[PDB]
This record gives structure tokens, C-alpha cells and sequence, in this order.
């Protein structure tokens, strides 16, 4: 009855989720966050980076990949309940584009916490997603019309960037750290930053500058006009809240 | 406290130290310091070969209490590139023989 129920429960470490900050600049104001996977295991801590490289090979990687959108539709349910309307970033890798799994997890989910889906952002590398196109652009489609947001995360230095952002037209973008890291003293950058971030205004494309660390490059972001930026120097990333 | 610094002896202790099953490849410094995943720290390593020091910019990617084992420390993954791929070189080329 319940009681076998209750001794499942008794539920240890594994898999869970640290999040970063998104802090405002030209873009509107909102409780955004990003969402890191994580493994604890008895005192240690684990970055995917640890560990991704034997999913890789057993791909276990779709299997981690519903369970963080789902944690995350999770999160966002409590945050709710809790009365905050919280927004969550999560990274997702290509295997995820043609997994059906994945949209009726997002589905359910998203539906079993009553939480909008304009609450959930999915990102996705830029590089995987124009040797995924169609599989990406259904994926845009399928999710999209549970009303998540899509959006392409290190876009920007491609000689087909500006064609895929017309083309894949995506929810919000996340500039290339090497566009970003440079800014506060490349010209190069400084300019396409801007030519990046005018091509997405006039479609209201979100633009993200993660990774940041000085107050110059805050300043050049916000004066090239980013949206929304990341980084030790904004935030930490941990379970905080 | 960012700048770290971890000499290995002989092969064992780098086989030990030497964690393969990363990304970028890795080495496992003990310190009994907080560090946080994620961290980038500057670590100088020696090899059991010479006592040439090799810089190393890497992130945080395993952290331990040395609780209830293994010393207390963390994970450095070597820079993802080409100064990456010379210090997992040097490194599997050494625990081979
Ligand atoms: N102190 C400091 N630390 C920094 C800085 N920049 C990066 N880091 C740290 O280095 C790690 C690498 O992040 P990544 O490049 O996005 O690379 C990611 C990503 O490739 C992979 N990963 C994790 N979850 C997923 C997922 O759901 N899907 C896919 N495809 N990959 C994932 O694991 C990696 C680890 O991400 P994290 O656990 O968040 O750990 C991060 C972060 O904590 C900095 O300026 N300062």
C-alpha cells in the first residue's frame, strides 16, 4: 500500500541541479536562471564534464537529458506553488532533437506542476544545431507550441550565423565566448557583438553574454545592447535561490 | 587559492593522479582547500620524467571531502586544445611504459 511506497522514499545522492543568475541589462526584468547538472555521491560533487564522456558511450546521454528537463519543469512547478514565476535555461544536446520521449516528458511534466512553458528555455549549441537542422527545426516546432522557448547558446562566429538566426529563428541567443571574452578590447568583436544584437532587436530575440567577469565588459555588453548576462562576476552557480 | 602546485614521483602516483576517463583528460590535486565546480585554476605539475614545471589552466570538475579513501582535494580537466593535449600526452605517453 502506501507503506511500500513510503520505504521508496528513502531516496539518496545522484543526480542534481545548481543554478546561475541571468541578470537583466537592456533586456525586461525576470527571475532567470541556469540550470547545471550535477552528481553527488557520498561527499564528492561531479561536473557533467566528469562524467559525460562514459555516457557518451553507453548514451545514457538522452536518458540524463529528460531527466534534467524534467527536474527542471519539476523546480519551476515549487517555485511556483511557492508564488514566484522563476524562468529556467537548460542546455540540451542534439540526441534530444528526433527523442520523442523528450516532448511528451516536457508535456506531462510541464502539465502534472501546472507551469507555463514560456517558464522553460531550451538552448542548444549553435554548431549542433545547423548539422541538425530539421530534426532541430521540429524541434523548435513541437516545443515551441507548448510555449517553451528555444533558443541557440556560442552563436556568433559562424559564417552562416546570421543565416541560421533568420532561418531557425529561435527565441534568444547566447553569444560565442569568443565574442564575448574579447569585447572589452577587440574591435572585431565589439563590432559583430553589435551586428548580432541588431539583428535580433527588431524580432525581440533575447541576447545572452555568459561568462562574464569584468565591469568593462559588463559596460560594453550593455552599451552593445545584450539583454541578459552570466558569470562568477554577475552570480555564483550553486543551489541557492 | 587559485594558484596550485602538485609534484608527482613516479609513475604509480601519477597513474593514481592521473584521471583518463574525463573530457580534456585530468589530474586529481589533493588540497585541503574549498574548491567550487567550475573553479579555473592555474595548476604547475611535474611529471615523474624532470623537474621542468608545466602550467596547466583548468576547470574544477571533481571536488572531495576525503570523508568516511583518498586524500581531500580536486579535479583539475586540462584546458580543452592544443596546451590540453600536450599535458595528456606527456602524461599517457609516461604511464604507459
Ligand atoms: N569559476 C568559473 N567556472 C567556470 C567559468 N566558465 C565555466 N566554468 C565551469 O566549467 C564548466 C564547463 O561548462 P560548459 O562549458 O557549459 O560545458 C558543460 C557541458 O558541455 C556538459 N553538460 C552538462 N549538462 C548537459 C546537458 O544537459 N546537455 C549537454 N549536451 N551537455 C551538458 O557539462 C559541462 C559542465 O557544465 P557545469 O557543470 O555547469 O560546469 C561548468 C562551469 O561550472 C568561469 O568563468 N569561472
Amino acid at each position: 500500500r502506501w507503506v511500500e511506497q513510503l520505504r521508496e522514499a528513502l531516496i539518496g545522492d545522484g543526480f542534481l541541479l545548481h543554478y546561475q543568475p541571468v541578470l537583466n541589462l537592456q533586456g525586461e526584468p525576470l527571475e532567470l536562471y541556469q540550470a547545471f547538472l550535477r552528481l553527488e555521491r557520498n561527499g564528492e560533487m561531479m561536473s557533467p564534464n566528469a562524467f559525460m564522456a562514459i555516457a557518451e558511450e553507453h548514451d545514457l546521454i538522452t536518458e540524463i537529458d529528460r531527466w534534467v528537463v524534467a527536474r527542471a519543469i519539476r523546480q519551476l512547478g515549487e517555485r511556483q506553488r511557492a508564488g514566484h514565476k522563476t524562468h529556467l535555461l537548460v542546455r540540451i544536446g542534439p540526441n534530444s532533437f528526433s527523442d520523442p520521449q523528450m516532448i511528451d516528458t516536457i508535456r506531462e511534466q510541464l502539465a502534472v506542476y501546472g507551469v507555463p512553458g514560456e517558464r522553460l528555455w531550451l538552448q542548444t549549441p549553435e554548431s549542433k544545431v545547423f548539422t541538425h537542422l530539421r530534426n532541430a527545426q521540429q524541434f523548435l516546432a513541437s516545443v515551441s507550441a507548448m510555449g517553451c522557448k528555444v533558443g541557440l547558446e556560442q552563436f556568433g562566429s559562424g559564417l552562416d550565423s546570421f543565416q541560421l538566426l533568420a532561418h531557425f529563428q529561435p527565441a534568444f541567443l547566447k553569444l560565442d565566448r569568443s565574442i564575448t571574452g574579447d569585447i572589452a578590447s577587440a574591435r572585431e568583436s565589439q563590432e559583430k557583438i553589435r551586428e548580432i544584437t541588431s539583428r535580433a532587436q527588431p524580432t525581440g530575440i533575447l541576447t545572452v553574454a555568459e561568462f562574464v567577469a569584468d565591469a568593462q565588459s559588463m559596460s560594453s555588453f550593455f552599451t552593445a545592447g545584450v539583454d541578459y548576462v552570466q558569470g562568477d562576476f554577475v552570480a555564483p552557480t550553486g543551489p541557492l535561490m | 587559492q587559485g594558484i596550485l602546485s602538485l609534484a608527482l614521483k613516479d609513475k604509480a602516483a601519477l597513474y593514481s593522479a592521473y584521471m583518463p576517463f574525463v573530457k580534456s583528460g585530468g589530474i586529481f590535486v589533493p588540497t585541503p582547500k574549498r574548491y567550487m565546480l567550475g573553479d579555473e585554476v592555474f595548476l604547475l605539475l611535474t611529471l615523474p620524467d624532470s623537474s621542468e614545471r608545466l602550467p596547466v589552466a583548468g576547470k574544477v570538475v571533481w571536488t572531495t571531502p576525503a570523508g568516511a579513501n583518498r586524500a581531500a582535494g580536486i579535479g583539475v580537466q586540462f584546458p580543452d586544445g592544443p596546451e590540453g593535449e600536450a599535458v595528456r600526452n606527456k602524461i599517457e605517453t609516461l604511464l604507459a611504459g
